[PDB]
Parts: C-alpha cells; sequence; structure tokens
RNA sequence: GAAAAGGAGUGGCUCUGACGGGGUCAGAACUGGAACGGACGCGGGGAUCCCGACUGUUUACUAGAAACACAGCGU
RNA sequence: AUCCGGUCGAUCCUGCCGGAGCGCGACGCUCUCCCCAAGGACGAAGCCAUGCAUGCCUCAGGACGCGGCGGACGGCUCAGGACAACGGUUGCACCCCCCGUGGCGGUCGCCGGACACCGCUGGCAACCCGGCGCCAAGACGUGCGCGCAAGGGCGGGCCCCGGGCGAGCAGCGUGACGCAGCGACGGCCCGCCCGGGCUUCCGGGGCAUCACCCGGUCGGCGCGGUCGCGGCGCGCCGAGGGCCCGACGCCUGGCGGAGAAUCAGGGUUCGACUCCGGAGAGCGGGCCUGCGAGACGGCCCGCACAUCCAAGGACGGCAGCAGGCGCGGAACUUGCCCAAUGCGCGGCGCGCGGCGGCGCGACGGGGUGCGCGCGAGUCAGGCGGGCCCACCCCGACCCGCCAGGGCAAGGCUGGUGCCAGCAGCCGCGGUAAUUCCAGCUCGGCGAGCGUCGCGCGGCGCUGCUGCAGUUGAAACGCCCGUAGUUGGCCCCCCGCCGCCACGAGGAAACGGGAGCGCUCCAGGCAGGUUGGA
RNA sequence: GAAGGGCCGCGAGCCCCAGCGCCUGGAGGAAGGAGAAGUCGUAACAAGGUAUCCGUAGGUGAACCUGCGGAUGGAUCCCU
C-alpha cells in the first residue's frame, strides 16, 4: 500500500517515523540544539547589555529610509547584535554606555520588514520602559 | 530511611479509615501490638471523631489515662492503640459495649451486644508450629497463641476465646458450607457460605460464597473469617451483610432526606 | 570498607555500569579468621547484635567415628590435605574440609572390639588417625569432625602416597 | 507543605475562537440588552456550563436503554435539570437535553424571576435593587444577581422584611 | 614505522605444580644497608628540512660523498 | 470535526511565509471592594555575617550531676546515576529487626570499689582541662538457681508419587564438645507486627559521521567473608557470554511514577516542587556508638576555601527557617505561637505544623447607578482569635490598554513630503498620505490590556487512523540473495499460544461521578433518622 | 594494659605519562552571502543567429569550446 502493513510491523512503523521526522525544518530547528547554541540570547525572552556605538541603517530594495539601531553588549556571554530602536525619535535617549533590556521582533530570530541584519530591539534603557518613555509617562534624569 | 517510620501523611492514610483531605497535614499512625496497620482503626479515631466523647487529641488522652476504655475485657492507654475485627469495646461510664464488625463498603462498625455477650472472642486460626523443645502452638489472627491445641484443631478454622482466663471452648472447621464473612477485597463486610473451595499448586486458593438472596462472589482464602454453622456464633448489623446496588443506595439517600 | 557489592561488577554483556550511591554499611566485609593450628577465641558483633565466635590457635576437637559409633576429643596433630591450595596446608591453616591426623591414644581401647574396620585399626595400632574438619573455624570458634572411612578414605591416602 | 496548596480551583469560561466576527458580534450584544450583562465573561460561563450538559448527554445517548449508566446518569441529569428549571416537566427523555439554549439557563436567574413576578420596574432596575440588598429569597437576603433559583425556592421570591421598602 | 615512545620485575634460601631420565616453564613462603643483567658483555631518544630510491662501488698513501653502478624507462 | 492573507496581464495548482485560540513564565501601562492562592527550580549542588531549627523523665529544699528514652523519624534539594533508579508482578525451603501485643520462664543468703555534681588548691590570650577528697542506685562487676546457647556425628524411603507443605521441611532421640545468655527490684527466649535487604517476570531516553563488543569477562569445583544468596572475594579448571528484535561506545541545559498542558476521534509535548520511591549534605574517602547510620544541626584524614588569636594555638559546613552577597530576564519578614494537626518524650518540647506580614503568577465573585436608594470609607459594640486583625452582624455619620487600508470589528482637519517614521505578512510615505505625527469622531476586550520567548492547536506541512513520488521535491542502472515482513484452498467437537468477556489482588490525591444552597461562586465534605456510594 | 613500631586491607592527595571531549590565536590561501548601478564580453530563453540538455575527457580571460556514446524535456507523431 506503498506504506507496510500487517499486525507485526510496530517496530517499522515507529522507524520510520523517527528517522522522517528530522526533515522537517521545524521539528529539526527546535530539537537539534545547534540554534540552541546558535542563539545570542542561549534561548530566552530578554537579556541585558551596554550600548557600544549608536547607528544608523539603510531599509532594503522596495523603501528608502535610514533606521535607528545600537550596537550591543551582551552581559551574559560577551556577545556582540544589533538592535533597532523603535517608535520616532527614541535614538535620543541612548547614551553611549547605557545598561538596555534586549527582546525580539518576532519569528524566533528572522529579519522582519526592510531592516537588515537585525533580529533584536531595546526595550528598556538604564530602567526605564521605552514605551513609556516615547509617551511621556516617565523621564531619563539629566 | 536509615529505620523505622514514625509517622504517616493523611493522604497516605488507609482509605476506609474515612479522613478528610483538610483538617492537617498529618495522620495518626498505629502503634505495633495485637493487629496490623492496614486492617485496623485505632482508639482516637473510634472515640474522637465518631462519638465526640473528645473533640481533641489533647482529652482523648486523659480518658485514656483515667483508665475508662477496656478493649478485650483489660484496659489500654494508648491513644494509638489498634482496634481490629470482633475485638470488644466497653465503656462503663456510658454502658456500652460493642464488638467491631465491618460494614458493607469495608469500614469498622461497633454493634451493640450484651453482658452474656461479651465473655467470649472469635479468632482465626492462622498457623500450627512448633517451639522450644518440640511443643505445638496456635497463632491466629488476633496474634493470640494457645499451646498444647487439640489436634482436631487445624489450620484456617476458628475458635471461641475466654477474655479472662484465655483458653479455647468451642471451635468452629472451615468445610464446604458455614456461614462466613469477609475482611477484605472489595466484598468486604459481606456475608454468604462456603459452596467452593478451589485449590491450585503453588498458588492462592480462591473461595466461592453466595449470600442468602442468591448473589455470589469469589475472593482468596486469606479473607474468609468463618462465624458459625449455619447460624453466626455472634451478633451482625441490621444489614446483615447483604449489599445494595448503586441505584437502590441512591433512592435510599433520596430517601433519608425525602 | 571491604564491600561485597554487585554494582562495582560489570554486566553480562561485559559493560562499565555506573554509580549511584555510597558505600552502605549493611553490605561490609571483613578480613578472615586464617586460624592458625596450635588457644584464642575472639567475639564479634554482628548486625543487630549476633554473637560471632572468631577462632585463632585451635588444638583440640571433637571427633567421631560413625560406622562404630565412637567418639572421643583429640589433639590435633598436622593438617596434611587441602582442596583449594598447598599454601593452607603448608601453613597448617584450619577451614572447613581440610584433612589432618589426629592423635590415637583416645581411640586405642576401641582396638580390643573385632570386626571392625582394619583399615582403622591398624593406623590406631600406630599413633594417629586420618580425619576431616567438618566445622567452620572463623565463624563458630570450634574445629570439630568425623572419621575418615569408605573409598573417600583411600581416595586420600592415594593423594598423600609418597610419589 | 502549607495545607494550603491542596485546595482545588478551576476556570468557568471559554473563550470563542474567532473574535473579531461581526454575524454574531451582533447578536451578541443583543443579548447584553434583553438582560443586564456588566461584559462578556457572563456569557462566555453560559456557554460552559451548557456545553458539559451536551457532552454528558452525548456520552449516555451513545449508549444503550436497558444499560446501567444510562439508567444512572440520566435519571440524575433530569431531575437535576428540572430543579433548577432549565428542563420542563412534559419532557423526560434524554434526547431532549440537547436542544436547550443559553436562554433557558438565563431565565432561571433571579434578575429573571422578580421580572416576570414584577417586583422590579424592569432588568436595570432589578439588578441595581439586587446589589441594593432589597430583595430575599425565601427568609434569607441574597446579594447575588447571577443567584440561580431552584423552582422550589421560585415561590419564595419577595422583598427582604429587612429593608427602607416595607 | 617498531626495540617507536615509555613503564615494572630480576639475588640467596626452603618448597610446590606441569611435560616422557631430563631440563625447561610457572607459582608461593622466608631472608638480606632500601640489594641482585652486583665483574664481564651490552641501542641514548624524539620533532623536522635538503640530497640520493634501496643492498653495492670509489680517489692503495690528505676527498666514502650529493660522485659511479643499479632494476625500470626511451631512442 | 471551520479557515484566512501573501508567486499572475489574467487563471488553476503545489508549496511555504504570515494571521486567528488556550496555557506557562518575563517586560510595559493601569488599578474600587471581598474570597482562594503560587512564590531564588530554570547549564551559580555558588558563598554565607547574625539569630533560632531537639529534647523529655533511677538514686537527694531544689538546681547540678548520674542513669534512661529519643535525636536513623520530621525538613531541604535534584548534583550524581540511562539493562540503574522507578512502576506493576514474584520469592526468601538464602535472610535481619527496636517498640507494642500474646506467650514462655527448671539453668553443670543481702556483696564489692568508684565515677560524675560538689569542697580546696591551679594552667591558659581564649578554646579547654589538670591534682587532692569526702558521698547513691531501676549504674556496673561478681554472682545464690531444678542443666541447655551456637555449632558438629549418627539415626529416610534402594518401580515413582500429619507439627507442616506443592515440595525431606521442622522437631526429637542418642554418642562427643563447650559453658554463652538470664539471675543483688526476673528475663534470657518465641510467634505477630511495621520496617529493611536482596530477588523472578514485563515496561524502562537520543546519536550508525558509534559495528563489532567483554576478559572476573561466561560457566565449574573448593574455601573464605556476609544478617544472608551469589565471581561477592581468592585458588584451581574450562572457553564461554552479548549483538541490525541495534550489542558496545558517546551525548544529555536526564531524578522515576502517580500526573499536567492541548483538544471531535487517533495523537503531540512536558514530567523542578504537594503523595509515593530513590539519592546527597563543599568534593574523595574511613569509622565509632547503637535494633536500626557508612549519620555530616556525630567523629577522623586529604583537597579547595574562609574565621578569632598576645604568633604559641583553636576552629567551620544554611541543598533546615528568616536574612545578606553574587548570578540572572526572573522569586516576599533578619515576625508571633506550640492553642489545633501529628511526633517525641510525658505537660512539656517541636522555624513540623499553625497564625499574621510582602505578594495584579494565576483563580472566583461583586461596582463605577437606577429614577431615587445604596457600598466604598469614619466612628462605637459584638462575634472570632494563643494575642490582634480580616469575614459576618447591630448603632450613628457619609475606567485602562490597544486600534480604525486588507487579513479583522471600527473614517474629516492640520503638519511632513521615499524624510521622519509605520509596517507579524501584503504593503504606506515623492510637497490633495483611508497606514506616519496630531486633533475630532468611532471599534474592541475590560480591573485588566499590550509586547517577548516556549509547549499544544491551526497541520492530512510527519499522515496507524490519513500525505506525496510521469512533468511541481521524490521509484535504487539491473539480476541473485540472508535477517525481517508476508503467504491460496481444505478436516471439528483434542492440546498449546494470540484474541474477547467476566473476575481476584493492590494508594490516596488528581480526573470523572451520586447526595449536600460555604447568601451565589472558585470550593469543601458537609449536614437535619444521617451521609462521604 | 598506653605511647610507639612491623606487615597486609581499605583508600585520599600529588606526580608522571598516555587517551577522550569541547573552546580558541594565526602570516597566508580559498569559498559563500548582501550593498552595490564599476569594467569586459554575450552563454541561455525564438532554429536566440553553431537546437538545447545528460555522462566522461581535454582545452581557453570570462561566460564557454571541442571529441565519443546517449535523450526529446525538438525545430519531426506523416512515404520501396
Ligand atoms: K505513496
Ligand atoms: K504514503
Ligand atoms: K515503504
Ligand atoms: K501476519
Ligand atoms: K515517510
Ligand atoms: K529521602
Ligand atoms: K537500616
Ligand atoms: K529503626
Ligand atoms: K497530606
Ligand atoms: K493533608
Ligand atoms: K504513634
Ligand atoms: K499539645
Ligand atoms: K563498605
Ligand atoms: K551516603
Ligand atoms: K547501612
Ligand atoms: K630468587
Ligand atoms: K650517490
Ligand atoms: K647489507
Ligand atoms: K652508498
Ligand atoms: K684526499
Ligand atoms: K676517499
Ligand atoms: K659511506
Ligand atoms: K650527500
Ligand atoms: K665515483
Ligand atoms: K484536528
Ligand atoms: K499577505
Ligand atoms: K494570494
Ligand atoms: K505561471
Ligand atoms: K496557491
Ligand atoms: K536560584
Ligand atoms: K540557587
Ligand atoms: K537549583
Ligand atoms: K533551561
Ligand atoms: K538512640
Ligand atoms: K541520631
Ligand atoms: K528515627
Ligand atoms: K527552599
Ligand atoms: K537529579
Ligand atoms: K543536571
Ligand atoms: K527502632
Ligand atoms: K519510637
Ligand atoms: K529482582
Ligand atoms: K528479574
Ligand atoms: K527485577
Ligand atoms: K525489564
Ligand atoms: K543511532
Ligand atoms: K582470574
Ligand atoms: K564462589
Ligand atoms: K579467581
Ligand atoms: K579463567
Ligand atoms: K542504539
Ligand atoms: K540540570
Ligand atoms: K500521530
Ligand atoms: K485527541
Ligand atoms: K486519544
Ligand atoms: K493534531
Ligand atoms: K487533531
Ligand atoms: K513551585
Ligand atoms: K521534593
Ligand atoms: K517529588
Ligand atoms: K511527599
Ligand atoms: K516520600
Ligand atoms: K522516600
Ligand atoms: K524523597
Ligand atoms: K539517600
Ligand atoms: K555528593
Ligand atoms: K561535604
Ligand atoms: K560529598
Ligand atoms: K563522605
Ligand atoms: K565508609
Ligand atoms: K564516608
Ligand atoms: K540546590
Ligand atoms: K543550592
Ligand atoms: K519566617
Ligand atoms: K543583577
Ligand atoms: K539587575
Ligand atoms: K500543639
Ligand atoms: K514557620
Ligand atoms: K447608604
Ligand atoms: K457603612
Ligand atoms: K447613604
Ligand atoms: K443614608
Ligand atoms: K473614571
Ligand atoms: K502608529
Ligand atoms: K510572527
Ligand atoms: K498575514
Ligand atoms: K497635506
Ligand atoms: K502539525
Ligand atoms: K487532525
Ligand atoms: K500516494
Ligand atoms: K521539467
Ligand atoms: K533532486
Ligand atoms: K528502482
Ligand atoms: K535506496
Ligand atoms: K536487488
Ligand atoms: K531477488
Ligand atoms: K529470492
Ligand atoms: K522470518
Ligand atoms: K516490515
Ligand atoms: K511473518
Ligand atoms: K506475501
Ligand atoms: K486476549
Ligand atoms: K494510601
Ligand atoms: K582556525
Ligand atoms: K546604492
Ligand atoms: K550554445
Ligand atoms: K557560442
Ligand atoms: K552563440
Ligand atoms: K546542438
Ligand atoms: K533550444
Ligand atoms: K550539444
Ligand atoms: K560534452
Ligand atoms: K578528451
Ligand atoms: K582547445
Ligand atoms: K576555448
Ligand atoms: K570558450
Ligand atoms: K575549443
Ligand atoms: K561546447
Ligand atoms: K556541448
Ligand atoms: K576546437
Ligand atoms: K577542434
Ligand atoms: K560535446
Ligand atoms: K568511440
Ligand atoms: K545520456
Ligand atoms: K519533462
Ligand atoms: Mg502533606
Ligand atoms: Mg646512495
Ligand atoms: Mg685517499
Ligand atoms: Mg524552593
Ligand atoms: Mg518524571
Ligand atoms: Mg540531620
Ligand atoms: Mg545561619
Ligand atoms: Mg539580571
Ligand atoms: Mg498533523
Ligand atoms: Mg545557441
Ligand atoms: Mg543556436
Amino acid at each position: 500500500m506503498s506504506k507496510t502493513s500487517g499486525l507485526y510491523t510496530a517496530r517499522k512503523l515507529r522507524t520510520v517515523r523517527r528517522v522522517n521526522r528530522w526533515a522537517d525544518k521545524k521539528y529539526r530547528k527546535a530539537h537539534l540544539g545547534t540554534w540552541l547554541k546558535a542563539n545570542p540570547l542561549e534561548g530566552a525572552c530578554m537579556a541585558r547589555g551596554i550600548v557600544t556605538q549608536k547607528i544608523g541603517i539603510s531599509a532594503k530594495q522596495p523603501n528608502s529610509a535610514v533606521r535607528k539601531a545600537v550596537r550591543v553588549q551582551l552581559t551574559k556571554n560577551s556577545k556582540k547584535i544589533t538592535a533597532f530602536v523603535p517608535r520616532d525619535g527614541s535614538i535620543t535617549y541612548i547614551d553611549n554606555n547605557d545598561e538596555v533590556l534586549v527582546a525580539g521582533f518576532g519569528r524566533a530570530g528572522r529579519a522582519v520588514g526592510d531592516i537588515p541584519g537585525c533580529r533584536f530591539k531595546v526595550i528598556k534603557v538604564a530602567g526605564i520602559g521605552l514605551l513609556a518613555l516615547f509617551l511621556r509617562k516617565r523621564e531619563k534624569r539629566a | 530511611a536509615r529505620g523505622v517510620r514514625k509517622h504517616l501523611k493523611r493522604l497516605n492514610a488507609p482509605k476506609h479509615w474515612l479522613l478528610d483531605k483538610m483538617g492537617g497535614i498529618w495522620a495518626p499512625r498505629p502503634t505495633n501490638g495485637p493487629h496490623g496497620l492496614r486492617e485496623c482503626i485505632p482508639l482516637i479515631l473510634i472515640l474522637r471523631n465518631r462519638l465526640h466523647y473528645a473533640n481533641t487529641y489533647a482529652e482523648t488522652s486523659m480518658i485514656l489515662q483515667d483508665k475508662n476504655v477496656l478493649i478485650d475485657g483489660k484496659p489500654r492507654t494508648d491513644p494509638t492503640f489498634p482496634v481490629g475485627f470482633m475485638d470488644v469495646f466497653e465503656i462503663p461510664k456510658v454502658h456500652k459495649t460493642f464488638r467491631v464488625l465491618y460494614d458493607v463498603k469495608g469500614r469498622f462498625t461497633l454493634v451493640p451486644i450484651q453482658s452474656n455477650e461479651a465473655g467470649f472472642k472469635l479468632c482465626r486460626v492462622q498457623k500450627i508450629f512448633l517451639g522450644d523443645k518440640g511443643m505445638p502452638y496456635l497463632s491466629t489472627h488476633d496474634a493470640r497463641t494457645i499451646r498444647f491445641p487439640h489436634p482436631d484443631i487445624k489450620t484456617n478454622d476458628t475458635i471461641k476465646i475466654n477474655l479472662k482466663t484465655g483458653k479455647i471452648d468451642e471451635w468452629y472447621k472451615f468445610d464446604i458450607g458455614k456461614i462466613v464473612m469477609v475482611t477484605g477485597g472489595r466484598n468486604c463486610g459481606r456475608i454468604g457460605t462456603i459452596q467452593a473451595i478451589d485449590k491450585h499448586m503453588g498458588s492462592y486458593t480462591m473461595i466461592r460464597m453466595k449470600d442468602t438472596e442468591g448473589t455470589e462472589f469469589l475472593t482468596r482464602l486469606c479473607n474468609v473469617f468463618v462465624i458459625g454453622n449455619d447460624s453466626p456464633a455472634v451478633a451482625i448489623p441490621t444489614t446483615k451483610g447483604i449489599r445494595p446496588d448503586i441505584i437502590k443506595n441512591r433512592e435510599l439517600r433520596l430517601r433519608s432526606i425525602a | 570498607g571491604i564491600t561485597h557489592d554487585k554494582m562495582y561488577k560489570r554486566s553480562k554483556t561485559g559493560a562499565v555500569q555506573g554509580k549511584w550511591h555510597k558505600k552502605r554499611k549493611y553490605n561490609l566485609g571483613r578480613q578472615p579468621a586464617n586460624t592458625k593450628l596450635i588457644q584464642k577465641i575472639s567475639t564479634i558483633r554482628c548486625r543487630g547484635g549476633n554473637i560471632k565466635r572468631r577462632a585463632l590457635r585451635l588444638s583440640h576437637g571433637s571427633f567421631a567415628w560413625g560406622s562404630a559409633d565412637i567418639s572421643h576429643k583429640a589433639r590435633i596433630l598436622q593438617v596434611v590435605y587441602n582442596s583449594t591450595s598447598n599454601e593452607l596446608v603448608r601453613t597448617n591453616t584450619l577451614v572447613k574440609g581440610c584433612v589432618v591426623q589426629i592423635d590415637s591414644a583416645p581411640f586405642k581401647s576401641a582396638l580390643s572390639n573385632d570386626t571392625l574396620d582394619k583399615e582403622i585399626l591398624d593406623q590406631i595400632r600406630g599413633d594417629h588417625i586420618l580425619a576431616r574438619i567438618s566445622s567452620r573455624p572463623g565463624q563458630v570458634g570450634t574445629a570439630d569432625g568425623y572419621i575418615l572411612e569408605g573409598p573417600e578414605l583411600l581416595f586420600y591416602q592415594k593423594k598423600l602416597a609418597p610419589k | 507543605p502549607r495545607i494550603s496548596r491542596h485546595r482545588n480551583s478551576s476556570k468557568t469560561y471559554s473563550t470563542p475562537k474567532k473574535p473579531f466576527t461581526k454575524p454574531r458580534l451582533d447578536a451578541e450584544l443583543k443579548l447584553c440588552g434583553e438582560y443586564g450583562l456588566k461584559c462578556k465573561r457572563e456569557i462566555y460561563r453560559a456557554r460552559y456550563m451548557l456545553a458539559k450538559i451536551r457532552r454528558t448527554a452525548r456520552n449516555l445517548l451513545t449508549l444503550d436503554e436497558n444499560d446501567i449508566k444510562r439508567r444512572f446518569e440520566g435519571a440524575a441529569l433530569l431531575r437535576r435539570l428540572h430543579m433548577l428549571g432549565i428542563l420542563d416537566e412534559e419532557k423526560d427523555q434524554l434526547d431532549y437535553v440537547l436542544g436547550l439554549r443559553i436562554e433557558d439557563i438565563f431565565k432561571r436567574r433571579l434578575q429573571s424571576v422578580i421580572v416576570e413576578s414584577k417586583l422590579a420596574k424592569s432588568v436595570h432596575h432589578a439588578r441595581n435593587m439586587i446589589k441594593a440588598r432589597h430583595i430575599s429569597v425565601g427568609g434569607q437576603i441574597v446579594n447575588i444577581p447571577s443567584y440561580m433559583v431552584r423552582i422550589s425556592n421560585t415561590s419564595r421570591v419577595a422583598i427582604a422584611d429587612t429593608s427602607s421598602l416595607a
């Protein structure tokens, strides 16, 4: 029947499934551990670091713009990442040595939109949420 | 562990002790002696949780200190004392003499009796053996022993005991056709007649009984206590060991509020 | 200490097995008595109490001639054979099952009653009899036994032959 | 462990799979109009309790007419539905447990009982008067708007005699 | 490649086992400045580069080699 | 038992990308009232200042001391360990056991001196001890007594099959050894009990870029040791034992189960923590005392770390409760009480366990009005409570967060002019922007909404149920062939497997489920002859 | 009968050698990917101006060219 059958083939019906699961990119991506290694966050929702430089990023082929980002040095493992600073005007609140908190764009570490090479974003600067900081709910000291 | 166990969590307590899952993290653990840990109910859980003679441990203790509790004709002072099947329960200050039997859901009930009734004890002959210098002994289900036993008394039969003098007066023979009550299993508390004793080499022997309304059941031979010879030698509760089924029980639970 | 736990042995396929606890007291081993011939009996306190008698330097034992049914006490003279090794023979070390020469003086009144085993009588006329130890000296502090006869006697005499 | 670790607790509502759906998004505020519902969790809760009686009924109806489990839980289910008034007397067969709705559950709230009995001008007035503690159920004073009244306790709805309204 | 590299034992005396008169091989106890192939006989080792494949031959009397020869290959 | 948007000038597909639900944590914004309730587990089994976590009663006002019983139970954590452990299921005719219960008790004239508390004198920085002396036993020591502890020799049937069994098992007798235990307030000893040790069978992670693996390893004989069986150990003899039905080796950010999350059915994933079982107390080891420990709130040594000190020396183990440091995205008081629940000993002790505090992790209920009366607060008294308070009762006063082009419910003015910015995906923006920044208006769920990471679903894109293989990805160039898988028709009424049903036997809690108005409810097992089936 | 000593049994710590992971510096060398609007040609899609494509061997700045056997997915379902 293009599949094996018969009452005494359970071992083969299990061997086939075990071998063919790895041909799915999602099962392999979530069960092989090489991504758990290559992941800058080491499998967490967020991580902190200090800002090392402010940069601008030229948008991808259809659009045209200069998005805003920061080069971040992670505290927990001493790695280099880039984080897109959202929400118009916020790039002023990111000084040259700040403790920033970094989370994702979604899509489990895939680029989003037209911003090339960035898979992370900053959500807190110096203990303050950047949403409220934009929305004038809290203010950085001086 | 590195030694024996002293404590006992409430959830790990036997299901038929009818404890409640709130009201503590601990349970009373029975003490060693005349009965086991699974087929028993302690003295404190009878007095304090059933009859309200004491509302607490701290005043059940003193009832047992001034020696108000006669078990098997002899007093006791240990709250965790394991009382079990056929034990005699007489408190004189309230004029109450009982024997322990099982209900038809596997729980311990205290049946009223009379002063002409509390003079004897039914024991199950667990085994016959030889001790010092070659002497015979019979050891029973209540952890009594009797030496120089009459040879007609054989294993698994039943004896009748005097609580004072400690000696055998009557015995009943486990044969095909004896009125008998179960003590474990899921037919615990039911009474019938021995009508099959099927034996198997190496392994357990099975026993098949029937109530006096036709319903039949099976168990191991370890769970068939003998009470008489086509008539019980002791009293039994007004349900007499006949079990209703779930719908009959449900209508009775409907009636008691109706 | 010394242990007889199996966890340090391999499986029945030869694979190294893992280690999941530390040594337990209830699997202890002790060193052995190595009872020398020719008078100490130590006491050993075992699990739960249980005095164990552990011998060193025994000299005498109770010996039984079965077919004639005569028992006497006697002085172990020499250990002559042992099934395990020549070393325990050469050291006169009293273990269960070894074969020894015993003094003949106690059994010399049996030299009167005839119709008895001549292979025992002519040996009583000498100054020793051949016997086997039946007890465990290191566990019960005693070395008692019986005198040989049957095919077994001939077997050990041939083992002792002047080869 | 502290003894509070051993207490049971449970969620009582289920949220629909497609939220932004116009046709029932409209008939859903219609119900918040015909009764006085704070929000949608009290429609979710009614669907939750209807779903379970439906599931039990389908389990029993898979089974066979002379069977013990039918003989036990069908009679139990009908008795409890009839005494809560979710089902009325003339329908004494299990197959009628399938054609109920949310609305017959809502009918036996106090807010509906006292409007049948005309104790309140409306349902919104009935709500406010419920929380004002002015209506009792058989000599005992009931603060609950969502209160579910058995047709035995349904003759004894009235103003609570300890009130500024007698 | 290789005795690669690297380790451990080895005397005297008293015994025991195996091979069908003859020695060998294996094992144990005791003992000696903490010694034992006690003289004699008897490789130091390793990581690499250049030249010539190899054994062989040569300037008797200052050159033994990378020089000559060689099997193989070709005209 | 459900789809949707994204590959064309248009069109039908395959195929992924993106959206729509529940749960677990973390981050942001916001917060009226009550009830329930988790809380330094997350490749830091990292380190700990301070206090507390174990005591209770024979011999004289009392303390102190002696003696006794307990401290091996209870609490914490998940590092190690993948034919382990663990789960069900056997067995010990191979074993050990305190207390308690019931038995049993035959053993070849009131003794002796001495120890602590205490007196007199001391050493030492502090830790801790010395010398001399007068004083008891339900303390030792010795022992008054009718012979019986361990072990050993003989006492069996030479088709085969009651003391007790399925099973030659247990007793006893009789020849030798020995002198143990119990006796100065009579107990050695024996059944039962709970607990332990080991033990039969079935289940018991991933990798083939790990194909051969093991050598006390596989079996035999003999002794030793053990509470006991056994290559458990040692001597001698043999050459066995495991493997494509996956051995062996390597890896794991591996504690197992009872269980939990998801949701038509079949399934996928997780099993830190409530119960049970295991294992540890910074890491190797060793041991004493005791019925019971290879114990760490016991001791001894090596290592890595810290502490006081006159410089000679002494000394520690928070993976116990609070609290501190460090780490990390991430986790509360340096409270009061033994009153309940249980345990110990005996009326007390107990950081078990309880009662308050912090506590938008999460759960359940009720408001911000109705057409004219209330709760939220305040002040008094009850009730409750170890002491206060919260709930209940009686008196007098009194929203927010995301959006508005489509997926997907909801549309005018000003600014900016591929900039700034939005945008999960399609896409928006070039000086008339349905998408940016704002104002007005309207939508959504709602004391809670949004963002991030993961599990399940969506997914018949893992397919047993149930996918695809002419051309979209995909039939080995062919024939032979072992393991494996599969194999026509026939006799019925025997035996042995498989299968189907019904039983017996073992755990609660959870999950269902009968009955019961904590005012309802998340609950709990109540309650008015009862009950927890 | 204490200190102290002799031989073995258990077994730390260190040394020394080999295995076994896993991470990482490096003159040079050589790939892949994105920003790109930089040179040089025109190999393919039409008979793409020499039909295209498979296997193999050799050769040229580059795409590519050539020989030997194959295929139509061809530019032919059609002839003693
Ligand atoms: K197929
Ligand atoms: K298929
Ligand atoms: K196939
Ligand atoms: K088949
Ligand atoms: K497949
Ligand atoms: K444990
Ligand atoms: K133990
Ligand atoms: K114990
Ligand atoms: K419990
Ligand atoms: K409990
Ligand atoms: K107890
Ligand atoms: K108490
Ligand atoms: K040991
Ligand atoms: K241990
Ligand atoms: K032990
Ligand atoms: K020598
Ligand atoms: K040369
Ligand atoms: K040569
Ligand atoms: K040469
Ligand atoms: K020269
Ligand atoms: K030369
Ligand atoms: K040369
Ligand atoms: K040269
Ligand atoms: K030359
Ligand atoms: K489905
Ligand atoms: K789209
Ligand atoms: K489309
Ligand atoms: K197309
Ligand atoms: K499509
Ligand atoms: K932690
Ligand atoms: K920690
Ligand atoms: K931890
Ligand atoms: K983790
Ligand atoms: K103790
Ligand atoms: K202890
Ligand atoms: K204990
Ligand atoms: K903790
Ligand atoms: K673990
Ligand atoms: K681990
Ligand atoms: K004990
Ligand atoms: K105890
Ligand atoms: K086993
Ligand atoms: K087994
Ligand atoms: K097993
Ligand atoms: K197994
Ligand atoms: K594999
Ligand atoms: K060997
Ligand atoms: K052996
Ligand atoms: K051996
Ligand atoms: K061998
Ligand atoms: K494997
Ligand atoms: K771990
Ligand atoms: K499946
Ligand atoms: K399912
Ligand atoms: K299922
Ligand atoms: K599914
Ligand atoms: K499904
Ligand atoms: K937890
Ligand atoms: K735990
Ligand atoms: K656990
Ligand atoms: K537990
Ligand atoms: K446990
Ligand atoms: K345990
Ligand atoms: K445990
Ligand atoms: K342990
Ligand atoms: K450890
Ligand atoms: K330690
Ligand atoms: K350790
Ligand atoms: K240790
Ligand atoms: K040890
Ligand atoms: K140790
Ligand atoms: K820990
Ligand atoms: K820890
Ligand atoms: K605390
Ligand atoms: K931190
Ligand atoms: K921090
Ligand atoms: K208490
Ligand atoms: K506490
Ligand atoms: K009011
Ligand atoms: K008020
Ligand atoms: K008012
Ligand atoms: K008022
Ligand atoms: K407001
Ligand atoms: K916006
Ligand atoms: K997404
Ligand atoms: K989309
Ligand atoms: K404009
Ligand atoms: K799927
Ligand atoms: K499905
Ligand atoms: K197919
Ligand atoms: K094609
Ligand atoms: K391909
Ligand atoms: K093929
Ligand atoms: K193939
Ligand atoms: K083939
Ligand atoms: K073939
Ligand atoms: K074939
Ligand atoms: K086959
Ligand atoms: K197959
Ligand atoms: K087959
Ligand atoms: K076939
Ligand atoms: K079957
Ligand atoms: K239980
Ligand atoms: K490198
Ligand atoms: K450019
Ligand atoms: K061409
Ligand atoms: K060309
Ligand atoms: K061309
Ligand atoms: K061509
Ligand atoms: K072409
Ligand atoms: K061509
Ligand atoms: K070619
Ligand atoms: K060529
Ligand atoms: K060329
Ligand atoms: K060319
Ligand atoms: K070319
Ligand atoms: K060419
Ligand atoms: K060409
Ligand atoms: K070509
Ligand atoms: K050419
Ligand atoms: K050419
Ligand atoms: K060509
Ligand atoms: K050719
Ligand atoms: K071809
Ligand atoms: K084609
Ligand atoms: Mg508990
Ligand atoms: Mg040369
Ligand atoms: Mg020369
Ligand atoms: Mg914790
Ligand atoms: Mg688990
Ligand atoms: Mg401890
Ligand atoms: Mg501390
Ligand atoms: Mg952090
Ligand atoms: Mg699927
Ligand atoms: Mg061309
Ligand atoms: Mg062309």
